[PDB]
């Protein structure tokens, strides 16, 4: 499946030791499908594959 | 979570407080002062009739 548009919003972030931050993501896909997800930085880390 | 307030000493009157935590939700408080009282310490001296 493809995806055309997306954005993104980050309600709440503490740069603790433990997983403290979430963001929340919108998205339209072309069809049903799984998808995997990954970073383009070395600073964050994310917890779902 | 400690929180500090000050109120002033008038009688039949509602005040009110924000508590703001981050990461959540804001609180408000509401306080009303119904009765102060003093009372001294005596001692007996002599009597008369």
């Amino acid at each position: 499946p493809s995806v055309t548009d997306m954005s993104c919003e980050v309600p709440a972030c503490t740069h603790s030791s433990d997983f403290g931050g979430v963001a929340i993501i919108k998205y339209t896909a072309s069809k049903k499908g799984k998808c995997a997800v990954h970073s383009m930085t070395n600073a964050v880390t994310i917890r779902e594959a | 979570y400690e929180h500090v307030t000050v109120i002033p000493n008038t009688v039949g009157v509602p005040y009110k407080t924000l508590v703001n935590r981050p990461g959540y939700s804001p609180m408000v408080l509401e306080m009303e002062l119904q009765s102060v009282t003093l009372e001294p310490t005596l001692s007996l001296d002599y009597i008369t009739c």
